[PDB]
RNA sequence: GCUCGCCGGAAGACCAAGGGUUCCUGUCCAACGUUAAUCGGGGCAGGGUGAGUCGACCCCUAAGGCGAGGCCGAAAGGCGUAGUCGAUGGGAAACAGGUUAAUAUUCCUGUACUUGGUGUUACUGCGAAGGGGGGACGGAGAAGGCUAUGUUGGCCGGGCGACGGUUGUCCCGGUUUAAGCGUGUAGGCUGGUUUUCCAGGCAAAUCCGGAAAAUCAAGGCUGAGGCGUGAUGACGAGGCACUACGGUGCUGAAGCAACAAAUGCCCUGCUUCCAGGAAAAGCCUCUAAGCAUCAGGUAACAUCAAAUCGUACCCCAAACCGACACAGGUGGUCAGGUAGAGAAUACCAAGGCGCUUGAGAGAACUCGGGUGAAGGAACUAGGCAAAAUGGUGCCGUAACUUCGGGAGAAGGCACGCUGAUAUGUAGGUGAGGUCCCUCGCGGAUGGAGCUGAAAUCAGUCGAAGAUACCAGCUGGCUGCAACUGUUUAUUAAAAACACAGCACUGUGCAAACACGAAAGUGGACGUAUACGGUGUGACGCCUGCCCGGUGCCGGAAGGUUAAUU
RNA sequence: AGGACCGAACCGACUAAUGUUGAAAAAUUAGCGGAUGACUUGUGGCUGGGGGUGAAAGGCCAAUCAAACCGGGAGAUAGCU
């Protein structure tokens, strides 16, 4: 559900919120919860290594099963849940032997639905199979890059991967970026799209809403002095130079990928 | 107004105390310099 | 059991003041100066063995030595321990 | 000592931090104290800090620190594993009265509570470094039940008034009591019990999770406050006998109800929202190795233990941070009366103070204020400053608008006191009595007593009734920035910065990028609906032409071209 | 409901006067802005000098900042006074 707030105050005028009625209103499953304090973008030297990070709401980490390696035990979806740590929603599933787990909730999945993993799983959304057993043309998500490592590709809200080809031991995947990549056919994938496709229709509306998510203000380079940015300086608004990062690398079109180890797997760049 | 010195005994001992000096070779060199000068008070400890 | 040598060492002096005398009268309590490291149990055992009276409780405090200016030089008297020894209402030490 | 004045959400009281004897007593007045000093936070001397329950220490962890081995690095060293530290957080237990010149939840009196070690008895499956439950957690809002507390009445004791009245519907004062134990309430959550089974909880489990049936329909957990006991005790206004005038001591009445009522408690509750809200131990439970009539566990009684350290005093300040006995700064708690929406404000209570130079005079001028004829911005860079407006209820309110606003637009009327309605109304609170039952801190009825707005009418005083304190000036046109925010600590608060939104661009995850000779770390326990960089800056309508120059992206025929040979 | 409204505590600092060998090496008085939030505050911790940190003023990093402080090279050099 996408609903616009009424302009009863200037900070509310442009707010557009995503409210999902189905989401659980209670507390999360306690044994599947771990704490994680914030870093502020600071590394173990105590230096800011990533700017514009800090503050925001306290969050508990939910242990999500990206591996999906209970083969042959059917599971039932108990309830959808809000996960602060990611854009997608998650589903708390109960296994027939009494094990409870969190999974990425695919589009369409709801309470009472059955899911299953393994080679003999039925082709239906939320089921996990090796891509050997998944037909060419299927839409999948939570794609493994190595067998047994856990899904790593297409995990954000509303994303998915298209299985384009299958030759030998490798499948050709079409990624959200447009890149065509090769991954091993033993790698597991989950049928269907990631849910919460309406997540991109949100409008924060005010600066405080970005602050609630741990995002600190960005200061433009041209607004500062030359001592601390190549864009700095000037009597009035002056630029006269090719745009660069704070460290001097050109930031409009220059390419930065340098990985000859994984170049063999890239069928075509995203263009 | 609020001034620069705002005393805390715990912070004082953790910053300049005897154990803090002993924990690094540079602090041990501070202690050697102060012993060689003949200082009655080596650190802020007491 | 605490050793006899320790008991002979712990007790130092009886404290003489009007508060101590009021303790002796009102509450049958003697006030002593003891060693800085003399515990309550050692004080009780030493009073019983060395003053031959029955004790039911001792109370202790540490007195901080004062700072005194003697000939413009700065000095500090030593800290000492003081004991309030209650005799169990039948002794009259 | 008697008056006077000042603070009283503090200028009173208690703490933490910080200080360290400044605390109390005697004595002294050189120096110190912005003057004197007989006085002092000054000199000198003596005295003073009493704990199983308060805190530390202790058990347990957060951020973070250190870190055996380890990985890395010319050396020095960096990071990090197992671990081990680290509160600002979790974890056993005490209250009231009395007492010193100076301590007291520590001493004394009374009445309690916690944990541990032993000893005996009786029953008996005990046991972890492991499994599980629990601890255990956000913001906002609403209502009910309470209590602290206050007011009035009743009750007790005392009074009969320096000037007209004051035996009464008069005046003054008191009317207090804890923890614990018993009760299990207003209320909150949740269906129980019993069989059998199981791809789960690293092994196991009767424990937790799941599955299938029977049976019953009330069980369990939590819970302020009240009541009873504690307590025939203590305290108590006042009386009495001495005084060192400070006080010593004896006795000591009544000690009830109603009403109002928190920002405190029930409540870590309930409702709701999105930004989705510590950890670990104590604690309960389950077993494994193991022991296996032993040990150990449980229940009762006895008895012993609870150490050490802190404890004086200041603590919005003359004792801390400011070189000062300095108009500065400094976290938490307590929270009376009248009026008031109020922790504003005025006047007061408890309590605390008059700020460590005074005495005169009554010039100019300076500072801070009061009032002002006639005029009313003529002043000036500029209405700077000042003057003015100011409350509640009701009526009434334009352009424009993103339909929310604009708006308290503007403007206007009423406003005190007395009586009546109504010997106190509508409402709120609620006793006695009666009726019922799964019988009590129960249900229903009944409404005495108490408390008590708003309105209308009539009358009445003053120049003036939101009378003091307190408490919006309003309107028209226009530049800039959408807006709330941020900034040059100490001459600039803005049109500057940020901002939601927009766009370009990079990035396929051992991501790009950043900090690092490195190992690693952040990005992120994220995965293109993501993350970084850059510019623009809500929203509406839009965003034209140029790739010659510079940059970037792509291409590789040809020219040129390094080490090398 | 709200980076909603009026307004104390609390956080700030727009105007004026005083003060300028100050009561004060940045305050006082009267007015002024925010006041449930991008709020404010206590305790503890981390980031170190061509480095940090910065809603960006070359601001801030112990009354010191277009390169902190302390010690050292060091009696730097000074065609200048
Ligand atoms: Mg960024
Ligand atoms: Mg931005
Ligand atoms: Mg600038
Ligand atoms: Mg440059
Ligand atoms: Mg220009
Ligand atoms: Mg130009
Ligand atoms: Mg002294
Ligand atoms: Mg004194
Ligand atoms: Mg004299
Ligand atoms: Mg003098
Ligand atoms: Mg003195
Ligand atoms: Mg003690
Ligand atoms: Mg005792
Ligand atoms: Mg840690
Ligand atoms: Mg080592
Ligand atoms: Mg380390
Ligand atoms: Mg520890
Ligand atoms: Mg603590
Ligand atoms: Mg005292
Ligand atoms: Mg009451
Ligand atoms: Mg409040
Ligand atoms: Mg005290
Ligand atoms: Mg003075
Ligand atoms: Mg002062
Ligand atoms: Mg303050
Ligand atoms: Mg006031
Ligand atoms: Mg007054
Ligand atoms: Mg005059
Ligand atoms: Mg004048
Ligand atoms: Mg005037
Ligand atoms: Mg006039
Ligand atoms: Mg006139
Ligand atoms: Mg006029
Ligand atoms: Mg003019
Ligand atoms: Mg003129
Ligand atoms: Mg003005
Ligand atoms: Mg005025
Ligand atoms: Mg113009
Ligand atoms: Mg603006
Ligand atoms: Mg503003
Ligand atoms: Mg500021
Ligand atoms: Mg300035
Ligand atoms: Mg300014
Ligand atoms: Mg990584
Ligand atoms: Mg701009
Ligand atoms: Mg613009
Ligand atoms: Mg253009
Ligand atoms: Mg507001
Ligand atoms: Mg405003
Ligand atoms: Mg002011
Ligand atoms: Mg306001
Ligand atoms: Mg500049
Ligand atoms: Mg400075
Ligand atoms: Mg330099
Ligand atoms: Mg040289
Ligand atoms: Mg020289
Ligand atoms: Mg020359």
């Amino acid at each position: 559900a996408v609903v616009k707030c009424k302009p009863t105050s200037p900070g509310r005028r442009h707010v557009v919120k995503v409210v999902n009625p189905e989401l659980h209103k209670g507390k999360p499953f306690a044994p599947l919860l771990e704490k994680n304090s914030k870093s502020g973008g600071r590394n173990n030297n105590g230096r800011i290594t990533t700017r514009h990070i800090g503050g925001g709401h306290k969050q508990a980490y939910r242990i999500v099963d990206f591996k999906r390696n209970k083969d042959g035990i059917p599971a039932v979806v108990e309830r959808l849940e809000y996960d602060p740590n990611r854009s997608a929603n998650i589903a708390l599933v109960l296994y027939k032997d009494g094990e409870r787990r969190y999974i990425l909730a695919p589009k369409g999945l709801k309470a009472g639905d059955q899911i299953q993993s393994g080679v003999d799983a039925a082709i239906k959304p939320g089921n996990t199979l090796p891509m050997r057993n998944i037909p060419v043309g299927s839409t999948v998500h939570n794609v493994e890059m190595k067998p047994g490592k856990g899904g790593q590709l297409a995990r954000s809200a509303g994303t998915y991967v298209q299985i384009v080809a299958r030759d030998g031991a490798y499948v050709t995947l079409r990624l959200r970026s447009g890149e065509m990549r090769k991954v091993e056919a033993d790698c597991r994938a989950t049928l269907g799209e990631v849910g919460n496709a309406e997540h991109m229709l949100r409008v924060l509306g005010k600066a405080g809403a970005a602050r609630w998510r741990g995002v600190r203000p960005t200061v433009r380079g041209t607004a500062m002095n030359p001592v601390d940015h190549p864009h700095g300086g000037g009597e009035g608004r002056n630029f006269g130079k090719h745009p660069v990062t704070p460290w001097g690398v050109q930031t409009k079109g220059k390419k930065t990928r340098s990985n000859k180890r994984t170049d063999k797997f890239i069928v075509r760049r995203r263009s | 107004m609020k001034r620069t010195f705002q005393p805390s005994v715990l912070k004082r001992n953790r910053s300049h105390g005897f154990r803090a000096r002993m924990a690094t070779k540079n602090g041990r060199q501070v202690l050697a310099r102060r012993r060689a000068k003949g200082r009655a008070r080596l650190t802020v400890s007491k | 059991m605490i050793r006899e040598e320790r008991l002979l060492k712990v007790l130092r002096a009886p404290h003489v003041s009007e508060k101590a005398s009021t303790a002796m009268e009102k509450s049958n309590t003697i006030v002593l100066k003891v060693a800085k490291d003399a515990t309550k149990a050692e004080i009780k055992a030493a009073v019983q063995k060395l003053f031959e009276v029955e004790v039911e409780v001792v109370n202790t405090l540490v007195v901080k030595g004062k700072v005194k200016r003697h000939g413009q030089r700065i000095g500090r008297r030593s800290d000492w321990k003081k004991a309030y020894v209650t005799l169990k209402e039948g002794q009259n030490l």
